[PDB]
């Protein structure tokens, strides 16, 4: 529907839930880990300790500075639900169980 | 070596044709757009005539004659036919291996001599 | 696919083609016995085997197979220079290995061109094909055609008649640029079999060391590789293949 | 357009800074060709375009010449370098030589 | 020192792998990149 495609690189082909993804940038390397539940309480994510698994490494090696999510309905005009965060350098204290999982943590 | 063979013409009434089968020896010939000069007896030699490897059969513009020009494919030398002969005509003939600018006339035969006279020596 | 897949351009239109990361190696093809030509600027296919370029692009043409030499870095000619001109840097190798063959139309083989009568002198790498009537003299061309006038491109007959010199090889044009990203194809990568239970030297997927591999009871996630201790030390590797 | 040369019977002595001039009027040196005949032999390929000489014929033919005036410059006359001369003007129907620049060995 | 008033010569293109300080290796071989053994004839 809306996909003008110029001179291109290159390609690749692969109420109920929450959805979580970081989207870090180092070394030519988009990582992108991911984790998703549900969540009764539809209003917000309920203090509960997760940890994203590694899911991506492309190598798409691009200056990135800027985002932006998208969704649509049917018909509104080509005009001519959700909370992101945004990652710091920090220091964490990772706790890993028996079968070696992220527990919790200490900031 | 490279070599055109100026051969066909002769003794002539200046009225009638005569020919020019400047032969091409040793000339893998189709590739060039072989041309043709013109030398009143004791003077310089004037351009006549242009055959087109791409084409372009064709002759000086200011002898835009019946004299005919071609290049046999078959046998790779340029004709230049030289028809319905008339007094202005009186020269020798020769022909050349041209390009323009990628090279120019280049390679001449030894020479075609035009007897455009009923005397003979 | 890119390489001994059909028939072409005319190398005055030659053609470019892109290739991607799928790791590949030379070595697998150099002893392909096909190769008439294998001149290889860059460095020996049986030592570029392994080397790594974000980008590797092929060209392929019909020529009279005598171009070839012309395709080599410090080349003229109006087809070296109104028809293709390799850089004096091609990291890379002239594959070729023969038109007549499939290219002879006995009949004259036409479907191929170049133009012969080109204005500029082929920057490296240009792919311009752009036809123009050139001025031969200096009769206003513009379209003007039969004196000091000509249009660029002309007939590249190939025919069985004609000797060797003058029918057509089959020609490659090889290029690769490895940039500052990460690169695509990366040579090989060997495989030796899980020698267990006896102390050996080991290269899992480049974590190198030594010592006695035996099984084991752990399982972790799907995508962890290898598991570590309290004192930062490998001690459990999942076999990369 | 006719062009002319300078010393049309250069009666030049062998070792000298022969130069034959070629003045036009429609200035056509993107071309302006130079070729000497021997009699009882169709002359070649001397000069041609602007002043790419052909070689095989010695570089003492220093080529030259520009705008309507053009000249070709012979280093040395040399006892090689008896014969006529021809600067061709061309690029146009007119695709002439000189009026046959003779030069003349002494 | 540069000495272009009389700079034959020759050295070699390939072989097996560098000998070890103050080594002489003359030779005469193929060291063919492909399994052709070519021997004495090229
Ligand atoms: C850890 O593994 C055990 C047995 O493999 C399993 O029963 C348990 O659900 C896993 N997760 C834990 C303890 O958080």
């Amino acid at each position: 529907v809306y996909s003008s495609a110029n001179n291109c690189t290159f390609e690749y082909v692969s109420f109920k839930n929450l959805r979580e993804f970081v989207f870090k940038n180092i070394d030519g390397y988009f990582k992108i880990y991911s984790k998703h539940t549900p969540i009764n309480l539809v209003r917000d994510l309920p203090q509960g300790f997760s940890a994203l698994e590694p899911l991506v490494d492309l190598p798409i090696g691009i200056n990135i500075t800027r985002f932006q999510t998208l969704l649509a309905l049917h018909r509104s005009y080509l005009t001519p639900a959700y909370y992101v965060g945004y990652l710091q350098p920090r220091t964490f204290l990772l706790k890993y169980n028996e079968n070696g999982t992220i527990t919790d943590a200490v900031d | 070596q490279v070599q055109l063979q100026q051969w066909g013409a002769g003794l002539l009434k200046p009225s009638e044709t005569l020919s020019l089968t400047c032969a091409v020896y040793g000339g893998s010939f189709s590739d060039y757009f072989w041309y043709w000069i013109r030398q009143p007896p004791g003077k310089g030699l004037e351009w006549i005539g242009e055959i087109n490897h791409s084409g372009s059969t064709n002759y000086n513009p200011s002898l835009k004659s019946r004299v005919s020009i071609s290049v046999d494919t078959s046998k790779n030398q340029f004709s230049l036919k030289l028809s319905s002969v008339t007094a202005a005509d009186t020269a020798v003939y020769y022909c050349a291996r041209g390009q323009g600018y990628g090279r120019v006339l280049l390679w001449f035969g030894e020479w075609g001599q035009g007897t455009l006279v009923t005397v003979s020596s | 696919e890119v390489f001994n897949a059909t028939r072409f351009a005319s190398v005055y239109a030659w053609n470019r083609k892109r290739i991607s990361n799928c790791v590949a190696d030379y070595s697998v093809l150099y002893n392909s016995a096909s190769f008439s030509t294998f001149k290889c600027y860059g460095v020996s296919p049986t030592k570029l085997n392994d080397l790594c370029f974000t980008n590797v692009y092929a060209d392929s043409f019909v020529i009279r197979g005598d171009e070839v030499r012309q395709i080599a870095p410090g080349q003229t000619g109006k087809i070296a220079d109104y028809n293709y001109k390799l850089p004096d840097d091609f990291t890379g190798c002239v594959i070729a290995w023969n038109s007549n063959n499939l290219d002879s139309k006995v009949g004259g083989n036409y479907n191929y061109l170049y133009r012969l009568f080109r204005k500029s002198n082929l920057k490296p790498f240009e792919r311009d094909i752009s036809t123009e009537i050139y001025q031969a003299g200096s009769t206003p061309c513009n379209g003007v055609e039969g004196f000091n006038c000509y249009f660029p491109l002309q007939s590249y007959g190939f025919q069985p008649t004609n000797g060797v010199g003058y029918q057509p090889y089959r020609v490659v044009v090889l290029s690769f640029e490895l940039l500052h990203a990460p690169a695509t194809v990366c040579g090989p990568k060997k495989s030796t079999n899980l020698v267990k239970n006896k102390c050996v030297n080991f290269n899992f997927n480049g974590l190198t060391g030594t010592g006695v591999l035996t099984e084991s009871n752990k399982k972790f996630l799907p995508f962890q590789q290898f598991g570590r201790d309290i004192a930062d030390t490998t001690d459990a590797v999942r076999d990369p293949q | 357009i006719v062009l002319t040369q300078s010393p049309a019977t250069l009666s030049l002595s062998p070792g000298e800074r022969a130069t034959l001039s070629c003045r036009a009027s429609q200035s056509v040196s993107s071309y302006l060709a130079w070729y000497q005949q021997k009699p009882g032999q169709a002359p070649r390929l001397l000069i041609y375009d602007a002043s790419n000489r052909a070689t095989g014929i010695p570089a003492r033919f220093s080529g030259s010449g520009s705008g309507t005036d053009f000249t070709l410059t012979i280093s040395s006359l040399e006892p090689e370098d008896f014969a006529v001369y021809y600067c061709q003007q061309r690029s146009n129907w007119i695709t002439f030589g000189q009026g046959t620049r003779l030069e003349i060995k002494r």
